[PDB]
This record gives structure tokens, sequence and C-alpha cells, in this order.
């Protein structure tokens, strides 16, 4: 029905993170729970993305050495661990759920929360 | 005149499968050919798009 | 000599 | 609209394809129409040949193939369908013989099996093939030279009306009564299972155990029937010797779990692709006369241990698009 | 694989056409979705596939697929569609979005 987001942050350059992503409405097996990433003013870049029915992880090109995504099934959250720099200490991380079998465009979009 | 018409009975028994090279020339020498009967006045047809008659 | 990939075409 | 295509090597002839998804229709399966543009240059001893072959892999063994001469076209012959055959040939309107099939109303679906840790070039299944080559007659050796091989399957959706709620109950003796949320189930939706376990006797109920199993019917296999649990739920949940216990549990099965598992089916994969575990096959009014593949059906278990087990049976398959 | 779109693109407060591209460097099989963004809130799904609406989406916007051509087209523009649209592509797993094309009222 919904997705929230109840991460943020405000990391020193070179830290840690953390950001949760709340689903309600659908089951995590049945859906497919991607990251976006939107810098101040640039387009939506694209970010970790999980399909928990096959169990395997896609990873952009600049954060394939610092993030780390994960799902909790108990619960159909989404979980994005971050290591992040200057270059992504403005973005602001939305969390849309696209359907797992023969789609990939994202119908259900959260409202984002800033990193800095 | 000049008319060729061959032997043929796959399709359309009604009237067919007659000689070949008879002096009484074809109903009709293309996609389609007609032809008279052995010995009446009756005339049968057969496509002919495959290939051009041998007569 | 092995096959080519399958391709597609408008109509 | 775009249609799918496929070339010969050498370039001599190629095979027009709207799709490489047929819907199998409970009451009539749709048909393969396709269109081959070939250049008759010297063929003057060439004729072209397509065939539908429905083949068994393990060698492979085959019981429907055909076979169609589109040039030069018989006469007396059938339309052409409006829907390809008719733009297809106003497009290649120089060269354009078609070709048709129909499939028979019991052959069984596209379903693959999983390979594990060895491969065999293609994994065992049931798979149609289409094959159109040029040759001087039938009976003769083809090589891959003139021939031109594309791969395609046969699928079914979910029913538009739902069956009978599914419910099973057995037996001072206990009593256990289980029913499932609907009758059919999607390939991602939970399967909600409601358990009911009045007791009377001094025997208690120790632990709870509730499963989804997946049951493939393999005719050619000597009829052998393989059944392996895609799902497992345990919560550990005891009632009191004489007490009354009722709950609701919920389960999904899904293949990441499953990957382990060797010999359990899956849907048909044009090459090598990622699919889902295999959908249930609908049987045309119980009429079992189809004994060239495999069939699947799925039925939840619940069962009890005591210091007996009920059996559910569902339906997991798409919606129709 | 480069998806390239067209600048920002002026408009008028009465329907008009406005037609938006998004020129793919590589071949996609008709995967390719649109979407609307108005500031501050985020994107909404316009277009299944190329020339498939969505479930809500209005009759005016219409797409359309020229080989390795896509195009976003709307019949008619009411003051509410006054947002930027991106495209993207899902053929392949690198998801990739166009620079997106702000529409202004003149």
């Amino acid at each position: 029905v919904q997705l929230v987001e109840s991460g943020g942050g405000l990391v020193q350059p070179g830290g840690s993170l953390r950001l949760s992503c709340a689903a309600s409405g659908f089951n995590v097996y049945s859906s497919s729970i991607h990251w976006v990433r939107q810098a101040p003013g640039k387009g939506l870049e694209w970010v970790a993305s999980i399909s928990s029915y096959y169990g395997y992880t896609y990873y952009a090109d600049s954060v394939k050495g610092r993030f780390t995504i994960s799902a909790d099934t108990s619960k159909n959250t989404a979980y994005l661990q971050m290591n992040s720099l200057r270059a992504e200490d403005t973005a602001v991380y939305y969390c849309a759920r696209s359907r797992q079998f023969w789609y990939s465009g994202l119908d259900y979009w959260g409202q984002g929360t800033l990193v800095t | 005149t000049f008319v060729a018409l061959y032997d043929y009975e796959s399709c359309t028994e009604t009237d067919l499968s007659f000689k070949k090279g008879e002096r009484l020339q074809i109903v009709n020498n293309g996609d389609w050919w007609l032809a008279h009967s052995l010995t009446t006045g009756q005339t049968g047809y057969i496509p002919s798009n495959y290939v051009a008659p041998s007569d | 000599d092995e096959s080519c990939t399958t391709a597609s075409s408008s109509l | 609209t775009r249609v799918f295509k496929k070339a010969s090597p050498n370039g001599k002839l190629t095979v027009y394809l709207g799709k490489r998804d047929f819907v199998d229709h409970i009451d009539l399966v749709d048909p393969v129409d396709g269109v081959v543009l070939v250049d008759p240059e010297y063929l003057k001893e060439r004729r072209v040949y397509v065939t539908l072959t429905v083949a068994f892999r393990y060698f492979r063994k085959d019981l429907f193939v055909a076979n169609v001469q589109s040039f030069p076209p018989a006469p007396c012959d059938k339309k052409p369908l409006t829907r390809l055959q008719e733009r297809l040939i106003k497009k290649l309107g120089e060269h354009a013989y078609p070709f048709t099939f129909e499939i028979p109303p019991n052959l069984p679906s596209s379903v693959t099996l999983q390979p594990g840790p060895e491969d065999t070039g293609k994994a065992l299944g049931v798979d149609y093939e289409v094959k159109a080559f040029v040759a001087e007659n039938l009976e003769e050796k083809i090589h891959k030279r003139n021939s031109v091989r594309l791969v395609i399957r046969k699928v079914q959706y979910a029913p538009e009306r739902p069956g009978p709620q599914p419910t099973a109950e057995t037996t001072k003796p206990l009593h256990l009564e289980a029913s499932l949320d609907k009758e059919i189930y999607y390939h991602g939706e939970p399967i909600s299972v409601n358990v009911h376990v009045t007791n009377n006797t001094n025997k208690t109920v120790k632990k709870i155990k509730i499963s989804v199993r997946q049951y493939a019917d393999i005719v050619l296999f000597n009829t052998a029937q393989y059944k392996v649990p895609v799902a497992m739920e345990e919560a550990d949940d005891t009632v009191a010797p004489s007490s009354t216990f009722s709950k609701v549990y919920t389960l999904t099965p899904f293949l990441a779990n499953n990957r382990e598992k060797r010999g359990l089916a899956l849907d048909g994969k044009l090459k090598h692709e990622d699919t889902n575990l295999a959908s249930s096959t609908l049987l045309r009014e119980g009429a079992n006369r189809e004994i060239l593949g495999i069939i699947v059906s799925y039925k939840v278990k619940v069962k009890l241990v005591v210091s007996v087990a009920v059996e559910l049976p569902f339906t997991l398959m798409h919606p129709k698009p | 694989i480069q998806m390239t779109q067209s600048p920002s693109s002026l408009s008028a407060s009465v329907g008009d056409r406005v037609t938006i591209t998004c020129r793919a460097s590589q071949s996609v099989s008709s995967a390719v979705a649109w979407y609307q963004q108005k500031p501050g809130k985020a994107p909404k799904l316009l277009i299944y596939s190329a020339s498939s609406l969505y479930s809500g989406v209005p009759s005016r916007f219409s797409g359309s697929r020229s080989g390795t051509d896509f195009t976003l087209t709307i019949s008619s523009l009411q003051p509410e569609d006054f947002a930027t649209y991106y495209c993207q592509q899902y053929k392949y797993v690198p998801v990739t979005f166009g620079q997106g094309t702000k529409v202004e009222i003149k």
C-alpha cells in the first residue's frame, strides 16, 4: 500500500550510517525492493537492489565497495547499511518497490530521507 | 493454338487425372489451369503455379 | 558455423 | 507491434514468430503461426520443411512431431490468419510463404528440472522446438548450415473464478481441522493455515509441523512420483492433555532456500534463465491420457506429534496478464 | 548504456502537444518506463512499458518506440502536469535514468 523510510543520518566524512525502509501492504517475496538516490539538483541515480525471492543483490559501481543491502522478512523492511563519503553526503535516498515477476519498473515510492 | 496440361489427382477429384499432351487444347493454359476430358465435352481444372507444365 | 542470436523487427 | 525473428547461418532462409509464449486455454490451445522468407535462386530440387517438435530430455524422446511444407505451397490448404500471416506477408511481399501448427489439447506444459552440481548442456524437462530447414527430401540428413532452430514454450495462467475453499479434518479422540485462505495462490502470496486442535486424551501435542510440498508426477519415468518440501514452518506449540488450541500460521515458498535441492521442477526456460517453481498443471476433466511429460501439483501438510496429519491441496500459478 | 534525454522545454497553460524523447545509446527491446516528479515529492510511475499506460494515469499520456528511439507525448497539458519527467530502461542490470526534462509554464 505504502512505503515509509525511517532512516536518516548526519555523518562526518568517512564513517558509517544505516537506512531502514518499512513497507506495509505487500509481501517481500512478491515484490522487489530498490534504493534510488537523488543528489541535490541532479538526476535519480540507481543504488543497491534486492530480490528476496531469488536471494541475490545488485550494487551500483560507486557503492559496490562500501554499501550493503539487506531485507528483513519478518516485518517487510529493507536495510541499507552505508559507509558514505563526501560525494554522497548531500543526497536524498528513496525506497521504491517493483513487481517481482515480469516487471522491473518502480510503481510505489517512499517520501525519501536525506543523508548528510 | 498452344496449350499444355499434366496429369494430377491430388485435389479436385471431380474432373482431373486426364492424360497429358492431348491434341484437344487445355481449357486454360498461370496460377490455375483447366483442361478437357479424355473423350467427352467436360472440362477439368487444377492449380498450376508450382512449376511450368510439361506437355 | 554456429547459429546467430535471435533478433527482432518492426511490423 | 514487434515480432521476433531468427536466421540460419549462410543467410539463406529466415523464420518469423510473433511470440514464444503460447497460452494453453483449458478448452483450446493457441496456434503457432510463422512466416518463412526464402530466396529460391536455384532451388530446383530443394523444398522447405518446417517442423514442430515436443521432446522430453534426460538422449531425448518425443511424442508429438509434425511437418509442414511451405514452398512450393500445397494446393487446397488452409487460409493464413490475419493476426500475423497477413501483416508479415505484406511486409515481405515477394517470397513470404507461411506455415502453421496446431497443438493437441492434452500435451504437457513446459516444465524444467533443477540440474544441481552437474550440467548436460540443457537441463531435464519438456521443451517445444521449431525447426525450419530446406532440403531435397524430408527423410534425408540436413546439417546446421541449412536449419533454423527456435525454442518456444507453452504456459497457462490462473482460472478467473476461484474454487471451493480448501479444508480437511481428521480425528475420546483428538480432532484437528485445517483451512487455507483461498483455493488459488500466486507465486509470492503467503499461504496462511488455520489450525484448531481440541484434545480429550491424556497425550499432549508436543510440536506442530507445517510444510508446503510440491508433487511432480512423471508418467514416462514408470509413473514415478517425486515430492519435495518447498516451505518449512516450526513454531513449537504445545497444548495441555485435554485443552483447546486455535491459531493462524503463515508460509511462503521461494527458490532461494530450495536451490540446494535437486530434481525440483521449475518453469520453462528459454536459455539458462532463472525461473520460479513450476506452476500447477490443469488437466481437462481428469482425462489422464497424457503420457509424455510431467504434471505438477502442490499440497500443504499439517502434522502433530504427541509425546496424525492432514493435507490441504491448492494451486500455485500466475494470474492472467 | 547511456540513456540520453532532450533538455527542458517550455509549454502553455492551454493544452497542446508536447513530445519528449529519450535516445538510447544501445538497443533495448521496448523496456522503457517514464516517470513524473513534482518538486519536493517522490516520482510517480506513468508508463508500464513503451506505449502502455499505468493504472490511474489519465488517458492523455502516451508513449511510442521507433527502433532505439522512445517518445513521451501529452495530448493536452492542463496546469497539473507541470513537473519533471525521467526516462528509465530496465533491460540491463545497471539501471540508468535520463537527465530529466523539466516542463515549465509560459
